[PDB]
């Protein structure tokens, strides 16, 4: 039963029309939690989870501190990696990054990230081991050297494996009642007919917690793959998910299909049948 | 280069002619971050539609979420209107309370 | 819990 942090940036650059745009994103597993918007009145990290809103005034402040001076970084990286690319100044480019941790059931250490991406391709990433980085590329390499020079690593795993596990672990406290939760999928089947030859079979899952969730077609005992449609897990909005699977099935041979969903509230997976 | 929005027009709550809901666009899979989304109403751009703060999966692809009040009813028809650099021109998605 | 800054670029 692992947990994760997760922190999403983004600098996106305009040029001729001011500074870049920073955006940034705290997720506790599947829940957002907070947010920070350079292109904002506040100016300021604003709570997006109740759970987060018990932490004190102090916080606020500091977590401000941390997001705005990354947000100046990424300002600079953007104009650095563009002279590094030998790209013309007129361009809006982006640069985005992902650091946070994964825990055990314990809250034991188990990995650690931190990456950036520029105009949606690997740039630079540590490794597992937390001491080396990956360059994508050439202008990924120069940066690598700065920062083997500069004992970047060395600070971030630090960061990783210390402040990042304790404040999850008081995340997980705190937002226990919402986070250690296990929402169960809803099911149903829908049948709706193309033509008087065959017919959609449609099954559902609504309402679950987590996003994990497998859902396959069966003709006849035997895994089908060959006719499935397979919608990408979406959030309903009230902090659940949603997912469908349909078959393209003859007239009369509804009675062949199974649906079978896989999740983390069920304890045996769940079979669905016509009617 | 540049990756295609991939557009899902459905709802909160299961649908009932006459309750109260909440219509939903989900995008994903672009790339650039820019992208207009638009809910409309027979046709017509829905006023004070919220959105989810700008976000991206493990494979660096952005994701949001834009919504809704609304009370559907077999007589009024409901779609997302989505523009990005990688359309020649806005992309229609009409909502089907099945699919 | 945001990482504290890395005064490093670049
Ligand atoms: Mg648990």
């Amino acid at each position: 039963g692992s947990h994760s942090m997760r922190y999403f940036s983004t600098s996106v650059s305009r040029p001729g029309r001011g500074e870049p745009r920073f955006i940034a994103v705290g997720y506790v597993d599947d829940t957002q939690f907070v947010r920070f918007d350079s292109d904002a009145a506040s100016q300021r990290m604003e709570p997006r989870a109740p759970w987060i809103e018990q932490e004190g005034p102090e916080y606020w402040d500091e977590e401000t501190g941390k997001v705005k001076a990354h947000s100046q970084t990424d300002r600079e990286n953007l104009r650095i990696a563009l002279r590094y690319y030998n790209q013309s100044e007129a361009g809006s480019h982006t640069l985005q990054m992902m650091f946070g941790c994964d825990v055990g059931s314990d809250g034991r250490f188990l990995r650690g990230y931190h990456q950036y991406a520029y105009d949606g391709k690997d740039y630079i990433a540590l490794k597992e081991d937390l001491r080396s980085w990956t360059a994508a590329d050439m202008a990924a390499q120069i940066t690598k050297r700065k920062w083997e020079a500069a004992h970047v690593a060395e600070q971030q795993r630090a960061y990783l494996e210390g402040t990042c596990v304790d404040g999850l672990r008081r995340y997980l406290e705190n937002g226990k009642e919402t986070l250690q939760r296990t929402d169960p999928p809803k099911t149903h089947m829908t049948h709706h007919p193309i033509s008087d030859h065959e017919a959609t079979l449609r099954c559902w899952a609504l309402g679950f917690y987590p996003a994990e969730i497998t859902l396959t077609w069966q003709r006849d005992g035997e895994d089908q793959t060959q006719d499935t449609e397979l919608v990408e897990t979406r959030p309903a909005g009230d902090g659940t998910f949603q997912k469908w699977a349909a078959v393209v099935v003859p007239s009369g041979e509804e009675q062949r299909y199974t649906c079978h969903v896989q999740h983390e509230g069920l304890p045996k997976p769940l079979t669905l049948r016509w009617e | 280069i540049q990756r295609t929005p991939k557009i899902q027009v459905y709802s909160r709550h299961p649908a009932e002619n006459g309750k109260s809901n909440f219509l939903n666009c989900y995008v994903s899979g672009f790339h650039p971050s820019d992208i207009e989304v638009d809910l409309l109403k027979n046709g017509e751009r829905i006023e004070k539609v919220e959105h989810s703060d700008l976000s991206f999966s493990k494979d660096w692809s952005f994701y949001l979420l834009y919504y809704t009040e609304f009370t559907p009813t077999e007589k009024d028809e409901y779609a997302c209107r989505v523009n990005h650099v990688t359309l020649s021109q806005p992309k229609i998605v009409k909502w089907d309370r099945d699919m | 819990i945001y990482f504290s800054p890395i005064r490093v670029t670049f």
